[PDB]
RNA sequence: CCUCCUAAAGAGUAACGGAGGAGCACGAAGGUUGGCUAAUCCUGGUCGGACAUCAGGAGGUUAGUGCAAUGGCAUAAGCCA
RNA sequence: AGGGCUACACACGUGCUACAAUGGCGCAUACAAAGAGAAGCGACCUCGCGAGAGCAAGCGGACCUCAUAAAGUGCGUCGUAGUCCGGAUUGGAGUCUGCAACUCGACUCCAUGAAGUCGGAAUCGCUAGUAAUCGUGGAUCAGAAUGCCACGGUGAAUACGU
């Protein structure tokens, strides 16, 4: 990389709600608080009609 | 909508026709004027010709139609646009 | 470098077993990642081209290269040489670190994320995807956003086919629906 | 701040701020906060990270945001695909609930279109 | 005044013969050193569409040349510093 | 019997509801008049978030019921934003009347949250308990008012003059 031209780019900590904590280089400066991550998002884990209804509402 | 405690309304003559038609193989359409009847699960696969005021519109009953009223599938007004 | 060690230690073994490669040099590599913004709406405002180039800098950790029009195009009101985009080429350590920030942090933040298309390979093994809002990257401050910019991300790979490219990406638990 | 994939206004009372989520009105806002033990006049900024996590946990009990949007789109598509009266009304951008169309109906029809 | 053809494979060669251009531009668009390679289409990709920017492929100058045409031009005379 | 009178590029009349802070929301709490009721009005209690439901008194009524008036006032909050303004539209789930709510009912709940930031030319009502504003009741009626008819509450401005 060239000198003097690029964003400041240093290690920080990304702390997610699910107890996942990852140290990562970034430009954000401060530390991150993640409401979701790759280890708790439902797509990544896998946490992702008329006859039924008619017969359940009209039990004879 | 009809109160749940009353259950689903269907005309008695249509209920009889549908029972007769399910009991003996799929016949020609069921000619009916009972637009107000609820589509029951035991009509799925039957063709029902629902009066719209002038004609009997064919309605092939599928599962997605269950719980709807037959007249929902036979429009009563003709409209193709103004300034046409 | 977390994902580069994961590649050297687990991905190579999985792919060697699967494709029955004779040499490890045959296993596909992630060669580069290119991030591109098309800012064609900067022919009116040049100041819109810079701010987009600010986002890219924040997202990649790397000053972007302003791209310009290869030829004049009268439909889009662009003359040859007019700056209407910006891009970064990430390689090596920076590439692996952005790849980790994208897989583990940014993609979980996509609104209504239901998976990435496994269709978006170029026929030769390389994977392009679009990002509709730059906010999914926590570097981009929400209280600081000027305009809702997007971008596109290309992952250029040494794989010979799309089968090999998607095997490589899925070895990193890339979220293919 | 970030709940259900969206940013909630930080300077408003929690009740008003939660209604920024697609699928949360005033009643569901009160229900969420009373199930999380949080006063309604608490501004979102005056909230611990842990309390925001409790709020997030109580919002996940309701279908909101993109799940709600695709539910609604599925219900309307089902109507349009069936060809029932309501489906045809949705197709032609006309009132679906029996309103007069001789006059008014501008919300469905949009701005006046002169002959 | 310039380019092509008429012009008969050296030069030159007429007609109120057949077609086009010039009456400038550039302190870099000149010098040199170092580098670089086109058009076009296909596939993938936020907005983005026939056509912008990005990635890969095919192609191989079908590009380019400050302005006509011809002859040149990759060791580029083309493009960047 | 079923459909239509409820159509819908559009134009006009009469209204309702707004565009907010002289206001919205929450809690608390004052002060009316008029009227209706037996296949009717329906208390209390119990259940339901609610519309309602179950059970069941009283009343052909200055007795019982419909049936807390609301604006107001006190406290708190919102802080001028398309908003804690507006409440159209649509999805889902229900209730009731009624043989029957698809065309085409009213109402409830959850969600949604449009136009609209005071309206061009022009034009209407009103001289006092009036205008304005706030609620209440009745006829018609199984059900179906923002209309009609009626009732009180608060309560102005201005009229030199022809
Ligand atoms: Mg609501
Ligand atoms: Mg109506
Ligand atoms: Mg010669
Ligand atoms: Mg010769
Ligand atoms: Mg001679
Ligand atoms: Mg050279
Ligand atoms: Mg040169
Ligand atoms: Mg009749
Ligand atoms: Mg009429
Ligand atoms: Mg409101
Ligand atoms: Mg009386
Ligand atoms: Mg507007
Ligand atoms: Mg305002
Ligand atoms: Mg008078
Ligand atoms: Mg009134
Ligand atoms: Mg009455
Ligand atoms: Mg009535
Ligand atoms: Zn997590």
């Amino acid at each position: 990389m060239k000198k003097d031209i690029h964003p400041k780019y240093e290690e920080i900590t990304a702390s997610c709600s699910c107890g996942n904590v990852m140290k990562i280089r970034s430009t954000v400066g401060h530390d991150l608080n993640l409401d979701v991550c790759s280890k708790c998002h439902p797509f990544f884990t896998g946490k992702q009609g008329r006859v039924d209804r008619f017969n359940k509402r009209f039990n004879i | 909508p009809r109160s749940l405690k009353k259950g689903p309304f269907i005309d008695l003559h249509l209920l009889k026709k549908v029972e007769k038609a399910v009991e003996s193989g799929d016949k020609k359409p069921l000619r009916t004027w009972s637009r107000r009847s609820t589509i029951f699960p035991n009509m799925i696969g039957l063709t029902i010709a629902v009066h719209n005021g002038r004609q009997h519109v064919p309605v092939f009953v599928t599962d997605e139609m269950v719980g709807h009223k037959l007249g929902e599938f036979a429009p009563t007004r003709t409209y193709r646009g103004h300034a046409a | 470098a977390k994902l580069h060690d994961y590649y050297k230690d687990e991905v190579v073994k999985k792919l060697m077993t699967e494709f029955n490669y004779n040499s490890v040099m045959q296993v596909p590599r992630v060669e580069k990642i290119t991030l591109n913004m098309g800012v064609g709406e900067a022919i009116a405002d040049k100041k819109l081209l810079d701010n987009a180039a600010a986002d890219l800098a924040a997202i990649s950790g790397q000053k972007p290269l302003i791209t310009k029009a290869r030829k004049s195009v009268a439909g889009f009101k662009i003359r040859q040489g007019y700056p209407i985009g910006c891009k970064v080429t990430l390689r090596g350590e920076r590439m692996w670190e952005f790849f980790e920030r994208l897989i583990t942090i940014a993609v979980p933040r996509i609104r209504d994320f239901r998976g990435l298309s496994a269709k978006s390979f170029d026929g030769r093994g390389n994977y392009s995807m679009g990002v509709r809002e730059q906010i999914i990257f926590p570097e981009i401050d929400y209280d600081k956003v000027d305009r809702v910019r997007g971008l596109d991300i290309t992952i250029t790979t040494t794989a010979k086919s799309d089968e090999e490219g998607r095997a490589l990406l899925a070895a990193f638990d890339f979220p293919f629906r | 701040a970030r709940i259900a994939g969206i940013n909630i206004p930080d300077h408003k009372h929690a009740v008003i701020a939660l209604t920024s989520i697609y699928g949360v009105g005033k009643t569901r806002s009160k229900a969420i906060l009373a199930a999380a033990g949080i006063a309604e006049d608490v501004k979102i900024s005056e909230l611990s990270e842990g309390q925001i996590d409790t709020l997030r946990d109580e919002v996940a009990k309701f279908v909101v945001e993109g799940d709600l949007r695709r539910e609604i789109s599925m219900s309307i598509k089902r109507l349009m695909d069936l060809g029932c009266y309501r489906g045809l009304r949705h197709r032609r951008g006309l009132p679906v609930r029996g309103q007069r169309t001789k006059t008014n109906a501008r919300t469905r029809k949009g701005p006046r279109k002169p002959i």
